[PDB]
């Protein structure tokens, strides 16, 4: 089977770079064309380039030079890009995809959010450390929230699914 | 200049059955020289990556439901789904490789205006919509778990330079 | 270390008739020194601009209807809604001002979980409240353009 | 009736500064303390510091100092926020808001919008090929615009309906 394989998700500070890996398995790397695309968060697809691994050849779209770098490796059968002097315009998610007549296999998407201090340093150890921990109930909450919301969406289907 | 590719709706809420039509009209003709004409159609179910439904205007890709017929010529085509099913809901995305940059249309959401005869759906269906839930509540999730990543980080940078 | 406050729950279904409740709890005691407690409530209808509900832990500020109570002391406060009207959905928030810096709390939702058992006045309410709403996000989409329009702009003018 | 009017929304490149107002008419402007206060969307409120007009003393959040200057100016009635070095995190709802008991009153917030880096290609274009292109934005804003009312106009229908034949 088909599989790109992209890396895990990247947590970076405004202006630093980002390299990420896009792992084709079950099928000759060297014949297909690699692609990359954008896509924000409740947005669309924008196009970034592509490399081609058979040569190292790449195409860019202008609105990504300099910004986007396209490399590959023959050996590895890895594709990657790396994204210079983030901004919060750049956290999206990030696809790598394989081109023969479109983008029939795609990889599952590398997230990318570009984050935010001084005033923290008036805080004492002990109360960083607190507040690090009352973190952790917040985030559960939210979660939690989450959860029962996709819970209610459930049950109708698995009432149907049980009045079978 | 990029090609510009507009959809038309942005938001088409049908009921199961329906019938559904979706517009994409690019700013410059798709025709190429050497005569195909490179359009292409996506379904990007929430959560999840695009697979390619229809490419070079008509031709349905190897495994596509018949239903899925796209049509059009030049500058003018459209996609339509004959009897829309449970699966098929998600954003739909024209594009374009005729022209340098390769571009996409903003999108198309296909939803539900407000929906259910549940009972009359197969067990199959049932359970491949609860499938389809499930990376929409992991991308959602992910997403509170990557902010309070970001909330977590100037205070762990504060304690090790305290 | 400023003050924390953290509220519970993060949503809350209702239907106009029943109780709610929504919790707010602070990291630190908010009884002063002086003896007083300056904790405060709000409500923001979303669109809208926050108005004064609760301040001192319970005291209902001029005009704010009966139905809203406050109690608590130390770091744990609890706003109650008896009976919920249509005009009360919406974000509650609690603020702090014993402790400088002051905080708020991130809010609570209250929603709507059969509008035919609503009167025509709660429906005509119901119905304004979705005006600042979608002028939040027609504005919203009119600035992103203008931020569009500027690139264009500046190479137009770059001549 | 006392009222806090901000003034309209700002559009603002990076780095740069940008000063909001906030006019009080309807009460003694010096007898009260004038806050500010600030909401990105779906996040809570920060406070950000007061100016007591009657003797042009302030006080910063330590988050936000260096990042806000207060101002007051008696003849005016009128408070200022200036916001200096600005980066995408500071996109957000400022609200002044007067205080005694609580914040009674608010004013009705100025949005503050950084943009983004797009001229840096587009300075190869042709003028016409600019000009064509600035003009495709505006049908492209409309047809969102009416996404948003369309989409509210299917949250007013079920409401419209009870009210019609009520």
């Amino acid at each position: 089977e088909v599989q790109l394989q992209q890396s895990g998700p990247e947590l970076v500070k405004p202006g630093a770079s980002v390299k990420m890996s896009c792992k084709a398995s079950g099928y000759t790397f060297t014949s297909y064309v690699m692609h990359w695309v954008k896509q924000k968060p409740g947005q669309g697809l924008e196009w970034i380039g592509y490399i081609n691994p058979h040569n190292d050849g790449t195409k860019y779209n202008e609105k990504f030079k300099g910004k986007a770098t396209l490399t590959s490796d023959k050996s590895s059968s890895t594709a990657y890009m790396e994204l210079s002097s983030l901004t919060s315009e750049d956290s999206a998610v990030y696809y790598c995809a394989r081109k023969l007549r479109g983008f029939a296999y795609w990889g599952q998407g590398t997230l990318v959010t570009v984050c935010s201090y001084e005033f923290l340093k008036s805080w004492t150890v002990e109360d960083l450390q607190k507040r690090l921990l009352a973190l952790d109930p917040m985030m559960e909450q939210e979660i939690e929230e989450i959860r029962q919301k996709y819970q209610s969406k459930r049950q109708p289907i698995l009432d149907a699914i049980e009045a079978k | 200049m990029d090609v510009l590719m507009t959809q038309t709706p942005l938001s088409l809420p049908v009921s199961l059955g329906d019938q559904a039509s979706i517009s994409c009209r690019s700013s410059q003709s798709l025709l190429h020289s050497n005569r195909n004409t490179y359009l292409h159609w996506y379904l990007q179910k929430p959560g999840q990556s695009p697979k390619l439904l229809i490419y070079k205007v008509s031709n349905r890709f190897s495994g596509v439901p018949d239903r899925f017929s796209g049509s059009g010529s030049g500058t003018d085509f459209t996609l339509k789904i004959n009897r829309v099913e449970a699966e098929d809901l998600g954003v739909y995305f024209c594009s374009q490789s005729t022209h340098v940059p390769l571009t996409f249309g903003a999108g198309t959401k296909l939803e539900l205006k407000r929906g259910s005869f549940l009972k009359s759906w197969t067990v199959e269906d049932l359970q491949k919509r609860l499938l389809a839930l499930d990376p929409m509540m992991e991308q959602e999730i992910e997403e509170i778990r990557q902010k309070y990543q970001c909330k977590r980080q100037p205070i762990l940078d504060a304690i090790e330079a305290k």
